[PDB]
């Protein structure tokens, strides 16, 4: 005789799984009107672009090294020319760190540039190099940018090239990753990457994969010897099947992916390091990362990739 | 409450079924605004893909020198690449062109202070400063360059020298047969003769009245260029390290443009703890204690303008 | 000619069950819509900052997760139990 | 149905009172959306109150001629009002200005056909056509105007003449001492001497080889302007009515720009049932059977440019 | 014994005056969602305006008369200048009707301009003069517009001025009203209107009031000698009391009203002549009208007010 | 101790009258709301065409009166008679 099991309580317990569902449902509904509102404004703002006026330093050379030797002692945008053939290109030269002579190659610092770009833009370069100081005429400070694959592959092949990779917390901490063998092949070879001499505080992610994994797990995040793939041209360590495995999906960074990664300097720029699977556009590690330092699910606040021809130590 | 509390339960599930149905009505209508919002953003992202517009542009018209360019069909003053006959790689220069066909290849200009002129030997050899396409930037093109142009294919060069006070009055001073030599020769300046310039001829020297050997001790013709880290002047020690620059010194000067930019233009010996003619001076025009507001050294193949217009 | 005595089980239970079915399913649907909102919210946030380097002026907006975090927890909780006997 | 049909009436008025109440619930809620809709529209009506944006604008910088304007501080080619020293009321002109300070006051341009040039005397006297601020419109500024500018305050004028083939090549042809006279004098053209123009000097006449008196019979200097309704040429009857225009004819021409716009530029005698040099021709540059693609007559105070740039 | 009077029938007769009221009530309710919908779109469309590019005919003069004499033989927008003082103004010149030389002053043709405007705009003019043809560069065809009171008053006072008033049915018919004494005073005199020599097919409404009225009724619609009033400045033949009588209410046309009117070229633009009291914003004759022709409650399809200085007949 | 015999007049009539009162009044109210809709409908129609000369593109809409005309007649008709005796 179970006439007591009568869940009348359910008829007056269900209003719970209602008022609640009713709450967030209406929440989202409105949030949408806010998101819809905010984007329309940005549409406006873009009726006009940002503009820089970067007068050129008289001095020039093959890269930033030569330039400093010619007296390039300040840090700002210069114009180089690795070869008589290639027409002279602009670039930010770091003349204040090690000895200076750092040909900036990549630079992430405040999320002002979609790196979630295709194969083409990566191959040619994008973003803003330097931008104007204040009252100073020249543009003495950089901005996020990719120097572009050919221009880069073109520089490494010019002779022994060392590579420095710096990064910063959202707390302030900072670490570096120095390699002495950076040499990117040409487009013909899928810009195959290859480094050779680590030394530093960030952790050798590039040729040692992530320090958090092990066994085959580790051996599958080593970027060395990896082709460069973009969301529009896969060159990872995958296999043609259900793209649930494809290292660079939409608006994802272009990089030398291999069974994905240990590091991704051109990843997406999440604000304030900490990001979650429920925030990632596809529930993947979109961010700018260095597992061997900050681990996964933590996007850096700043990260760059400078270059300078190593000369006998 | 046998069926008294029961006839109500079979009546509330409707009240609920209504709420249920309604919520679905919103959940759906939400996925709508969402699917749309998503395209609205793509619409946006496509807009933000081009970097800031960089107002400074370069013209691909290339030549042996600004003249060879203006000749080539150029029509506007700006930045231009050039490569002298003896050059092993071109380089950026600013060219001043007038509605007559003049390729005034410029090599040094001052007008605000922006660039401290106390640079080393190498900095004068390679060049320093910046080149605005409009020329509102100070800069030393660099001796090596200056030389290279001045000695290409036995081509005859001249040097106009535009100066400006702080009361808007200006004066030129040309030097026919302008030619700058090898680093080997310490870039030594050399012009054959003074020409049409109402600014005077400070290059021939000046009798400042301090001493009667001043005129042959302040003249600059055939003099070697000298910085603080490289002395080749005709004075015990270096005038450069003293005045604070790089120039063709000889027991100093009677007219040097790399002088420390004195705002206002007027100065005294109270300036430096010792005092000098270290200011931008051109005595033949105005006092050694007067510092020009603007200054421009430009060359042009002598074959061009003879007197003015 | 004699219904309501035991009818107040079939017309009740099966109805309350069919009605609990939607609630439990529906609640699940909301969960995902929320996970869509987070990502959406965030993604916009990025797409706008990225625009600071292209457009003349950029929208200075934050993106509090606290709110999403909240519901993220509530609904996750509300998923307890409903009917059984 | 004593109270059997009656106990139901006292039961239905409730069912009705419900419907009644409900309808009021809507009628009110309707007056709501209405009162709102009304403000929504006012919101709208306020938006629609400004007429279409008219892209063509005029600059209020005014002068005696385009030069006097560019001098006045102007900086852009466009439409501008001007009033010559002897003018009794200003008038719109298009000015072409270059990054050198030239106030090229334009008076005639062709480039598409848009404007049929076969106009009467008065139409040439007052002016015809339209003036785009960019100059992508054909037009005859009008002799009276042309004259008025050309004879103001004994000011020295010149006339650049820009022509263009259909293969992008162009050539100028300047005429120092340009001056156009009174209607009294039939606007008679008059320039002292030809100057720097690689287009040639069709104004000095041309020996077409048809006859040996051609050169003194096709020259245009000091010739009176003539339309179809007003003949003052040096030919029995009027060349204008023949060619189909208004120009300074003299036994016709060796170079007239108001020629019937021949598309392609190339033509023959098969064109008109008789054939002529009625096309835009400038023999000194190209065949009488070649019709220019573009054409521009502009004047500038001679005191300006001497040769080019 | 009236127990038969029992209107049980009423309890089952009332559902009628229900289902019906229920019908339209729900009708309007929805219609509102449609009207609400339609206006929001128009809001959109206005995020950007219409734009005209009207290159200027070289020729110019005091008005359209002089212009045609100078060879102005086409109909399009010209630029005039009645005086060296007044800066030159644009205007559509009709050079194809009578002799041409018609300085267009007002023009109604397709309801694209709110004439339900205030005193200020009337005094200065509004709307679009000409608009661009097709491939032709110039703007060879007009658009609804008011040349503006001063500019107009300024022209009549310049010397003997004749006035032509044309109008068209929605069927196609067309009639004219020619006056030879048009001369509008200045703002100082409340732009007092005054015509003097009728001749034509529309009916002399302006100085003869409506032909449908009589006695004092007729004598109170004569516009001649009337000041010009707008919905924001009354100058009619009224008296300060309950505005149930005030010739130009909201969004109503600005005109020389007198105990209201016989004609109102700047009235509201109802589509398809026929309009009813229940359609008028205030149950008045808002429309563009000419009673002496089409009578009251019939808005014209086209109506203009051109001017040209009469020269000795 | 003896109601319904003649009570079925006061509880009926006065109620049916009070209920007929609303219907007849209410119906009148609707009439005006309709006259408001016409004007409103129309006025919008004008305000939109007038916008063709200001905005970039105009809404191509008609304004059938037939519908309003219809109800205009129905309701006007429905106003017959209700209660009397
Ligand atoms: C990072 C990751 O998900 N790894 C998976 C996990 O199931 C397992 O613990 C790991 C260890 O071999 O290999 C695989
Ligand atoms: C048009 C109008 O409503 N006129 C009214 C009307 O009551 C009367 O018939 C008329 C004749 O004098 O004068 C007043
Ligand atoms: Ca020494
Ligand atoms: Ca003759």
């Amino acid at each position: 005789k179970h006439q007591l099991y009568i869940d009348e309580t359910v008829n007056s317990n269900i209003p719970t799984n209602l008022r609640v569902l009713r709450s967030i449902l209406e929440n989202l509904r409105s949030k949408i009107q806010k998101l819809e509102s905010d984007v329309s404004a940005q549409m406006e703002y873009c009726r006009t672009p940002c503009t820089v006026s970067c007068n050129i330093p008289v001095v020039s050379g093959k890269e930033c090294e030569e330039i400093i030797r010619k007296g390039g002692e300040t840090s700002e945008m210069y114009l180089i020319q690795p070869d008589s053939s290639v027409k002279p290109y602009r670039v930010y030269c770091d003349m204040n760190t090690e000895n200076g002579g750092w040909t900036v190659i990549q630079n992430r610092q405040d999320g002002s540039v979609d790196f979630g770009r295709k194969w083409d833009p990566y191959k040619q370069g994008f973003g803003n190099v330097a931008t104007n100081t204040d009252g100073k005429n020249y543009c003495g400070l950089p901005g996020e940018y990719w120097l572009g694959n050919d221009k880069i592959s073109q520089l490494t092949r010019m002779g022994p090239t060392e590579l420095l990779i710096e990064m910063e917390d959202w707390k302030g901490d900072k670490v570096k990753a120095h390699y002495g063998g950076f040499t990117v092949q040409n487009e013909a070879n899928k810009y195959q990457i290859s480094v050779n001499k680590y030394r530093g505080t960030a952790g050798n992610a590039l040729m040692d994969g992530a320090s958090q994994l092990m066994g085959e797990n580790r051996t599958m995040t080593i970027h060395n010897g990896m082709f460069f793939s973009t969301y529009d041209r896969d060159n990872d360590g995958w296999l043609t099947s259900d793209p649930r495995k494809q290292c660079s999906k939409e608006d994802g960074g272009g990089w030398w992916y291999n069974r994905c990664h240990a590091a991704n300097p051109n990843g997406r720029y999440y604000w304030g390091g900490q990001y979650t699977w429920d925030m990632a556009k596809h529930g993947t590690d979109d961010g700018v990362v260095w597992m061997n330092w900050k681990g996964s699910w933590y996007s850096m606040r700043k990260m760059s990739m400078k270059i300078r021809p190593f000369f006998p130590q | 409450k046998m069926l008294e509390e029961i006839m109500k339960y079979e009546a509330s599930i409707l009240t609920h079924d209504s709420s249920i149905r309604y919520l679905q009505e919103i959940y759906n209508s939400n996925n709508q605004k969402i699917v749309n919002l998503k395209e609205k953003v793509a619409q946006l992202e496509a807009q933000c893909q081009e970097p800031c517009k960089d107002t400074v542009q370069i013209h691909d018209i290339t030549g042996k020198d600004c003249q060879d360019i203006a000749n080539k069909g150029a029509k506007q003053s700006g930045l231009y690449f050039i490569k002298p006959l003896k050059a092993n790689q071109q380089f950026l220069v600013y060219c001043e062109i007038d509605g007559s066909g003049n390729g005034w290849t410029v090599f040094q200009k001052r007008l605000d202070g922006s660039v401290d002129f106390k640079k080393n030997w190498i900095q004068y050899k390679e060049g320093f400063g910046h080149l605005s396409p409009t020329g509102t930037t100070e800069f030393w093109l660099g001796n090596e360059k200056i030389h290279l142009i001045s000695t290409q294919s036995a081509i005859p060069y001249a040097l106009r020298v535009e100066l400006e006070d702080w009361n808007g009055r200006t004066s030129t001073a040309d030097y026919a047969m302008f030619k700058v030599g090898p680093e080997a020769d310490k870039y030594r300046l050399t012009y054959a003769y003074f020409a049409g310039g109402d600014a005077g001829d400070a290059f021939d020297g000046f009798d400042f009245g301090d001493d009667p050997s001043d005129k042959f001790f302040t003249s600059h013709n055939g003099m070697q260029f000298s910085t603080w880290d490289n002395d080749n002047d005709k004075f015990e020690g270096n005038c450069a390290e003293q005045d604070g620059s790089g120039w063709w010194m000889n027991k100093c000067h009677a007219g040097h443009l790399n002088g420390v930019y004195y705002q206002g233009g007027t100065y005294s010996k109270a300036s430096t703890p010792n005092g000098y003619d270290n200011g931008i001076i051109w005595a033949t025009w105005k006092t050694r204690w007067y510092s020009m507001k603007k200054t421009t050294m430009k060359i042009i193949p002598f074959n061009r303008l003879t007197i003015g217009e | 000619v004699s219904e309501d005595l035991r009818s107040r089980i079939e017309v009740l239970k099966r109805k309350v069950i069919e009605k609990v079915q939607h609630i439990q399913l529906l609640q699940k649907n909301v969960r995902a819509q929320l996970v869509d909102m987070k990502r959406l919210e965030v993604d916009i946030d990025i797409k706008i900052r990225s625009c600071r380097g292209s457009c003349s002026r950029a929208l200075a907006r934050e993106v509090d997760l606290k709110d999403y975090e909240d519901q993220q927890k509530q609904l996750e909780q509300v998923i307890a139990k409903d009917l059984l006997p």
